[PDB]
């Protein structure tokens, strides 16, 4: 900018190794030295993708008989098959659908290790007392979701045409769960832990028969003494079935096997595309690298190979090979500069020439920019490393020296 | 008699190896850090963005961000240490020759 | 629910001699960690040649576990009697976080026959028989070991051949030594090997069968087998429960002869396992044809950090205990089995708790009366009750209004009925449902702007 | 290599140029101690080192074979992986890493790089002989 | 409506859900040992 | 731990983390600065000596 | 001692061993400074 304010001049802190290294001192003239910037970055050249393909997971237990009650919640867990949440969501008028540690787009489009659907009815009057920050009978009693896996709730009516699913005669919850201890002076709220059943679902009926039931059971010495209490509540049926369904999902016990459905390319397949870097997505695994056919190490069954850092460093496929998973690596980059000359040439140290006058491949990497000259110097001011040295000519190239 | 010298009981010989060492402890600390997630989700950003919308992906890029600045702030500031130790090492040694 | 063949039709079950003195052997095989008994291998991953520390529900280094041994029914030559069993069915132990089982640890040992001391005999693997389930208490007589509601039983049958893992009802039978009837000590299972274990032809429903004599199966919600080959060879089996159900680990399918276990199954069992025993189990064995048969040793698992050694074919062959010792938390720092010699900081050795102290203000409660006379202000005009030096009880106040919405922030739900406050601000007022939202701290509505705003 | 990382590493300032600018000053730092310490080894005069330098006094130990002979011993006893100097880059594609936690091959996934010392061996060594040749004189 | 507001140091924290004591956690029975304490809302671990 | 539940427990246990991980960092950089420099002093008192 | 802090704690990998292995090293330095310094202050003859 100058004084005036107009720009009349910039660098594209992009456009070679040279931009960067003005940019990185935010300057239009640096020092001579020899810097190092940014690796040229290896990119993917396509993709390779594994996933479970098979059975759809079933939902159909769901839609058939009177769901149970909030505290009797039934669970569907689904493991290696094709999730597909519109087939499910489709047949239910939805109220009200939201995702916590998932988003909306993600819920239906990633692979999980697991799938855990809860189903149950539930009044939609109510929907609030399933909120999270919730402090009424259902959160404390009845029915919590997972703080530590990602969840989605769904609160649903069932159409009048699903005539599969049947109604109960009353919606009906716990609102009060307690153990009287031994001394019969002390009483402990029993809270609900997430994902699991109230320890008073042994004593209420699956049907609450009056709001104000009270239930009681003595328990054995092995349960701690005492008694296990409750009280049970009621809401009255509407004209539809209002359902809940809760979701969580798991990302990494297992393959991540529970996955949307994909038709295949046979261009994504890592026989195919070996040596290359490419992005994966491997039974929900991703990242990106290159396949190498190699000799097997680890357990087959377990399918993933990782090293002592966590990177997945091998991959048993279901073409029945195993391969190696290099990362794609990035080619490192230092740039030789001369302030008087404005002339530069590029290191890439560590680096074979068949990667990148053509290129000179030297004892410290391959250089382009350089020219071999044969001569020897003392008076290095653009050491390379070992014992070579970048010269300028004068303006022309620089050339590669050795310190005498 | 010194021909036999490089082995266990020989302090020279161990400060040698320690030098060696701790080159390769400066440089494990960036192979190792990597695979923190400091709180977050995942230690891969690939994993936090095909998970999470952006209110809530921004906060566990974030925490990546957060332990990788700082693994690079320490991974400087003993890089100047040992720098400053080898120069003063090396007028040592430039008095003993 | 799932049909799991006919009920018995026996009018008596068959008579139960426990004798415990027999069964109280000293046979120790504890946890060997450097060997890694016991160990479940990392789930959604495998390893290879490094060693790296892992998180995970492991037994303790030098954990003895609880020994239970089958032995042969009591006979007269050809002809078996009376069952003969150790006191296992009244024995029931908290689930906790599961369990992993040595199994057939001595086979091809000489070994005893636990009916007949004097007499030995070469020991053969036998696979225990295990009842889990969520509530536990006594039965007719007063005996414990009865589960109530849906029970997970593991049975194994077909002579060592299948494994049968079911969730149902059991209703005691009320015949004739049966857990409803006249004279019960215990239940138990058994086989007849002269008809059960014929060379070709096993009986897979023998131990289900006899099973069936004590209890009557129902609501069975699954019934389903594994497949055992035989084999002398020392196994483990493990279970586990998570949120997805209850997890079968056994090392014969991916780790025969080294022993590391891997998930061969998953159950729908959603209730919390709390309880477990082991089903007794006496061979109806002829009185000159008694085997000794192994003991088998469960140890209960714990989240504990390893150091765990996987092998180029990712197999875990060695491993550290992390919290045994002190020269164990030294190896799990390095992450390695051989540390240099020298003098290292390692965890204190912490002092625990002996027992509590609480003191608490006693006395009046706090006075929600106020609330409950005459007719609320409004909104602007809320009225504040303040509560210090008092006994509270949200209960005894939301009781007498039907809630519509009870949320809390920056306090949870369980805490706000069970904590000790230096005070308890109650405003109340009339408000209109209709506009619940508009009291969100995230409205710009006149209520929040002018009229009622919480800290 | 995230767009979106990128996006809020930037709110954090001129982070990276911090750790590029310091580091190239503490790398340059050795160049110079380097430079002057080996400017300050070197002989200005100093006899040639023949076979049966020494005399009577068994000098072979530190007579060049060039490094001396313990100058080698001292190397191959100590453990040291090999930092690729001019084609690390590929060994570390075609025969991948050499064991567990391999740190050169970690480079090029890390986002690291080990740069070459000052002079190559063969310098160091002549420094160091024609220090021996002076020694007596 | 009812809002509810708590605070948790400005005093002796004295509000309280009721307890029924027992007399083996009182702190003159246990001097001398580690205990967990909870004294009018105050809690850690220590020796008395 | 008594007063939160997960979701909200976890971000104030992280904040007292991530302060006390900073504070042995702390300690610990500067019991190498200080080590380092009495090691250099030790060198100076043999030479003294 | 909490176990939920140590559960978390576990998240930012092995910080622990990071500082008791520096820490050992910081402290093996000085038994290396004075066995060193006091070889060197230790005379071969003396007078009583
Ligand atoms: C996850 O789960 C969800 C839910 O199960 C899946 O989403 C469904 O996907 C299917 C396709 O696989 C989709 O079917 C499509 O429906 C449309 C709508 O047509 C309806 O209305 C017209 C009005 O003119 C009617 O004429 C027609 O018959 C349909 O009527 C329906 O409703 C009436 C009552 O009102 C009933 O009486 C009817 O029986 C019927 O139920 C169709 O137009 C569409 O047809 C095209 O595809 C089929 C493929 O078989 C082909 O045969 C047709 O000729 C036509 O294809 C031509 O046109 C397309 C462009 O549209 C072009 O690409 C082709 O090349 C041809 O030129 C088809 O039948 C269904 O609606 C979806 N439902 C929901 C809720 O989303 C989802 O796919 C699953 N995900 C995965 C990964 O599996
Ligand atoms: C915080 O504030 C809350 C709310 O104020 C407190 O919670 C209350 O706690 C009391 C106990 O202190 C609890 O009372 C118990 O109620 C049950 C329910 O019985 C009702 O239904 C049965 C149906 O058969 C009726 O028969 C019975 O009369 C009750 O009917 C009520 O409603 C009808 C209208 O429908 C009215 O006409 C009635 O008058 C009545 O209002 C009782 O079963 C229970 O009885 C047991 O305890 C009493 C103690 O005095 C004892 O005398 C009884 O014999 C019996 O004890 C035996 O059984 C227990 C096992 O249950 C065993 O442990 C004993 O050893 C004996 O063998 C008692 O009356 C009330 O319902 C709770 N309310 C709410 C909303 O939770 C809370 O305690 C406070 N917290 C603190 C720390 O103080
Ligand atoms: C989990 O498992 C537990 C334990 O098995 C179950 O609890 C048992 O529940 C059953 C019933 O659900 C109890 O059995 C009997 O229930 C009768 C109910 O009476 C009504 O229904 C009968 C049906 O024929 C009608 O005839 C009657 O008119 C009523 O309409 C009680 O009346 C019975 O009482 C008898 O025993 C008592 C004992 O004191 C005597 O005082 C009575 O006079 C009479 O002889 C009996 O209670 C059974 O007792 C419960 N067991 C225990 C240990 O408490 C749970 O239900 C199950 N949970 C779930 C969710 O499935
Ligand atoms: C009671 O007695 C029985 C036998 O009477 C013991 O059973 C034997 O147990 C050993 C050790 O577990 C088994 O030996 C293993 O055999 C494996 C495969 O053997 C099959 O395949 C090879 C292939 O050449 C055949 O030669 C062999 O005959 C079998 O057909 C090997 O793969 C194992 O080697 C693996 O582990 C060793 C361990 O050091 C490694 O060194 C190897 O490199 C390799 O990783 C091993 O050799 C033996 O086969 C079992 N017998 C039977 C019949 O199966 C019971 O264990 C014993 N019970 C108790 C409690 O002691
Ligand atoms: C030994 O144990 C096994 C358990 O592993 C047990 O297996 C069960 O056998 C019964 C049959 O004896 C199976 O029940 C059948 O399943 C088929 C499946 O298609 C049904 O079609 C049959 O229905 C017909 O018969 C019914 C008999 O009442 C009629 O009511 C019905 O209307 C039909 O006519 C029937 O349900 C059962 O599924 C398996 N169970 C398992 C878990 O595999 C076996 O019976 C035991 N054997 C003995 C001798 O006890
Ligand atoms: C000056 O000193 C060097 C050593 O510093 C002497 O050379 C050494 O001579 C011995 C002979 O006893 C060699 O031993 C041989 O070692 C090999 C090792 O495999 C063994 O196979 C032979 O059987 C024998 O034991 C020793 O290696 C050799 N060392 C070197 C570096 O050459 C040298 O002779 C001395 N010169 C004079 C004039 O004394
Ligand atoms: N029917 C039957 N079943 C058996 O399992 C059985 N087992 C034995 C032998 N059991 C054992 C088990 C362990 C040791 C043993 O050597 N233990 C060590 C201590 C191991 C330790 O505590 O670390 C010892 O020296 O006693 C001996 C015999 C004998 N008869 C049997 N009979
Ligand atoms: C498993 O890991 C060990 C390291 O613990 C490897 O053994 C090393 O192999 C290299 C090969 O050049 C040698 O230079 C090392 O000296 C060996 N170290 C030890 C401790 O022996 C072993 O080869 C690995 N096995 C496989 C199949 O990769
Ligand atoms: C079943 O038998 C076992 C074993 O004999 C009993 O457990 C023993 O109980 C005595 C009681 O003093 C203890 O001293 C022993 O140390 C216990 N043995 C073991 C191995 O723990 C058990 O209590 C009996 N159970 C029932 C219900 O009768
Ligand atoms: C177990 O299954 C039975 C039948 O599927 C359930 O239904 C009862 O069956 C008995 C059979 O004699 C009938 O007399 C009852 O009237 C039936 N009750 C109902 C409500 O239909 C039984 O409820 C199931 N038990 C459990 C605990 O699920
Ligand atoms: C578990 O083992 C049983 C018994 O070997 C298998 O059942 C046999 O399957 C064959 C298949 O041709 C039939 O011919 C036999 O008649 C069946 N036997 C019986 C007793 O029914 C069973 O399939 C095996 N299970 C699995 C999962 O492999
Ligand atoms: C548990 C028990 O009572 N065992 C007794 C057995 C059985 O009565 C017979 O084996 C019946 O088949 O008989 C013995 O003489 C024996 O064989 O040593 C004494 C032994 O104490
Ligand atoms: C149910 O099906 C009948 C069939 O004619 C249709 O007329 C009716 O509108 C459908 N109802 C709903 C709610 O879709
Ligand atoms: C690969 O995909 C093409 C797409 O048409 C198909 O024609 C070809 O047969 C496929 N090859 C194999 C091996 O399936
Ligand atoms: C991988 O290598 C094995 C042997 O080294 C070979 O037989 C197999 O066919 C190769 N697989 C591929 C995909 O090239
Ligand atoms: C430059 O050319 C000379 C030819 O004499 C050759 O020996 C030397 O190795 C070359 N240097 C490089 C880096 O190729
Ligand atoms: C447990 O025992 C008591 C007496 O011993 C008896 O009254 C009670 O009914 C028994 N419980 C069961 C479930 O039979
Ligand atoms: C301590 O509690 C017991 C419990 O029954 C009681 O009997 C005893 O009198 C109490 N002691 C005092 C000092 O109150």
């Amino acid at each position: 900018f100058s004084v005036d304010g107009y720009i009349r001049r910039a660098i594209d802190c992009g456009f070679n190794d040279l931009s960067q290294l003005h940019c990185s001192y935010e300057s239009f003239d640096v020092e001579s030295g020899v810097y190092s910037v940014s690796s040229f970055e290896a990119k993917p050249s396509g993709s390779v993708v594994e996933q479970a393909e098979g059975v759809e997971c079933d939902f159909s237990p769901l839609l058939s008989g009177t769901p149970p009650q909030v505290y009797n919640f039934k669970r569907l867990v689904f493991t290696n098959c094709n999730y597909n949440l519109t087939k499910l969501l489709s047949l239910f008028s939805v109220n009200d659908f939201t995702c916590s540690q998932i988003s909306p787009a993600a819920i239906a489009s990633n692979c999980y290790s697991s799938l855990i659907l809860d189903y149950f009815s539930y009044p939609l009057s109510m929907k609030s007392d399933l909120s999270v920050s919730s402090a009424g009978p259902i959160s404390q009693f009845n029915y919590k979701q997972s703080f530590s896996n990602p969840t989605c709730l769904i609160l649903a009516t069932v159409p009048h045409n699903l005539t599969t699913i049947t109604k109960p005669l009353k919606y009906s919850y716990i609102n009060k769960c307690s153990r009287l201890l031994s001394d019969d002076r002390t009483e402990v709220p029993q809270l609900v832990n997430a994902n699991q059943y109230s320890p008073c679902v042994s004593i209420v009926p699956s049907t609450v028969w009056e709001d104000g039931d009270y239930y009681r059971k003595q328990l054995s010495p092995l349960e701690g003494g005492g008694w296990l209490v409750a009280s049970g509540s009621t809401v009255a049926m509407t004209e539809q079935l209002q359902m809940g369904f809760g979701i969580t999902v798991q990302y990494g016990t297992d393959t991540n096997s529970v996955c949307p459905k994909l038709e295949f390319a046979n261009d994504t397949k890592i026989a195919s595309q070996l040596g290359n870097c490419v992005e994966y997505s491997l039974y929900g695994v991703s990242g990106r690298g290159v396949f190498q056919n190699c000799t097997a190490v680890g357990v087959r069954q377990q399918r993933f190979v990782y090293d002592a850092y966590q990177n997945l460093v091998g991959y048993y496929s279901d073409d029945g090979n195993y391969y190696c998973l290099r990362a794609c690596v990035s080619v490192p980059v230092s740039v030789i500069y001369d302030k008087e000359t404005k002339t530069h040439a590029t290191l890439f140290g560590s680096v074979a020439c068949e990667h990148i006058y053509g290129p000179l491949q030297t004892p410290v990497g391959c250089v382009l920019g350089l020219v071999n000259s044969s001569l020897f110097v003392e008076d290095c001011k653009l050491p390379l490393g070992q014992s070579l040295c970048a010269l300028p000519d004068t303006p022309g190239e620089m050339r590669l020296a050795s310190i005498a | 008699a010194m021909q036999t010298g490089f082995t266990t009981t020989n302090e020279a010989f161990q400060k040698v190896q320690d030098a060696v060492n701790n080159n390769a402890q400066a440089l494990s600390k960036l192979a190792s850090e990597l695979s923190n997630t400091f709180g977050a989700i995942s230690a891969s950003i690939g994993d936090i963005i095909q998970r999470l919308d952006p209110p809530e992906q921004d906060a566990q890029i974030d925490r990546l961000i957060n332990g990788r600045l700082t693994t690079l702030n320490a991974f400087v500031a003993q890089q100047l240490v040992r720098s400053e130790s080898a120069a003063l090492s090396a007028q040592l040694a430039k008095d003993k020759v | 629910t799932v049909d799991v063949g006919p009920d018995s039709v026996k009018s008596a079950c068959i008579e139960v001699d426990i004798q415990q003195t027999f069964f109280d052997k000293t046979w120790p095989r504890p946890i060997d960690v450097s060997k890694a008994d016991g160990i479940i291998y990392p789930q959604g991953r495998t390893y290879s040649n490094i060693t790296i520390t892992y998180q995970g529900l492991f037994p303790y280094q030098g954990d003895h576990g609880d020994m239970y041994v089958y032995s042969a029914g009591h006979a007269t030559g050809t002809t078996p009697q009376k069952l003969f069993v150790a006191n296992y069915s009244q024995d029931v132990k908290q689930f906790a976080n599961g369990f992993v089982v040595r199994i057939g640890a001595a086979a091809n040992s000489t070994g005893t026959v636990i009916i007949s001391p004097s007499t030995s005999a070469t020991i053969r693997k036998i696979y225990p028989a295990f009842m889990l389930g969520s509530s536990v208490g006594n039965f007719s007589d007063g005996k414990m070991g009865r589960f109530f509601n849906h029970t997970l039983v593991l049975l194994p049958d077909g002579c060592g051949t299948l494994l049968r893992a079911f969730y149902c009802i059991l209703e005691p039978r009320s015949g004739n030594h049966c857990p409803a009837g006249n004279s019960y000590t215990s239940f138990a299972t058994y086989h007849t090997p002269a008809t059960d274990c014929s060379d070709g032809n096993y009986n897979r429903n023998a131990s289900l069968n006899s099973f069936k004599e004590y209890f009557n199966l129902r609501n069975c919600t699954f019934m389903y087998t594994y497949n055992i080959t035989e084999d002398e060879i020392l196994e483990w089996f493990g279970i586990t429960q998570t949120a997805q159900g209850v997890h079968l680990f056994s090392s014969r399918y991916v780790d025969l002869y080294g022993g590391n276990m891997f998930q061969f199954a998953t159950l729908p069992v959603y209730d919390t396992i709390k309880y477990y025993s082991i089903i007794p189990h006496s061979i109806r064995s002829i009185q000159s044809d008694r085997k000794a048969w192994a003991a088998f040793y469960v140890y209960k698992l714990q989240p504990l950090t390893f150091l765990l050694d996987f092998s180029v074919d990712g197999y875990i062959r060695r491993a550290i205990d992390c919290g045994f010792n002190d020269l164990s938390q030294l190896h799990c720092s390095y992450e390695s089995f051989d540390v240099e010699s020298g003098v290292y900081s390692v965890s204190s050795f912490e002092a625990k708790p002996s027992g509590s102290v609480v003191e608490q203000a006693e006395g009046v409660e706090c006075d929600f009366s106020p609330l409950l006379s005459g007719t609320p202000p409004q909104v602007y005009n809320f009225k504040r009750l303040v509560f210090t030096n008092c006994n509270y009880n949200l209960t005894k106040l939301l009781s007498l209004f039907s809630v519509n919405d009870f949320t809390c922030s920056q306090i949870s739900p369980a805490a706000i009925a069970s904590n000790c406050y230096s005070s308890l601000i109650l405003d109340y007022f009339s408000y209109p449902l209709s506009m619940k939202s508009d009291l969100s701290v995230s409205s710009a509505g006149p209520i929040s702007q002018f009229n009622y705003k919480q800290s | 290599g995230f767009q979106k990382c990128e996006q809020l590493l930037r709110e954090y300032g001129q982070f990276c140029s911090k750790i590029n600018q310091a580091l190239h000053g503490a790398n340059l730092r050795q160049d110079d101690s380097v430079r002057n310490l080996f400017a300050s080894v070197k002989s200005s005069q100093s006899s040639p080192i023949i076979p049966g330098f020494g005399g009577d006094f068994n000098l072979t130990l530190l007579e060049p074979v060039a490094r001396s002979a313990i100058e080698d011993l001292l190397f191959d006893k100590v453990t040291i992986a090999d930092p690729g100097y001019m084609q690390g880059y590929d060994d570390c594609m075609q025969q991948g890493p050499a064991s567990a936690r391999d740190l050169i091959c970690a480079q090029y996934v890390a986002g690291y790089k080990v740069l070459p010392p000052l002079m190559d061996v063969n310098m160091e060594a002549a420094y160091t002989s024609s220090l021996l040749g002076s020694i007596a004189g």
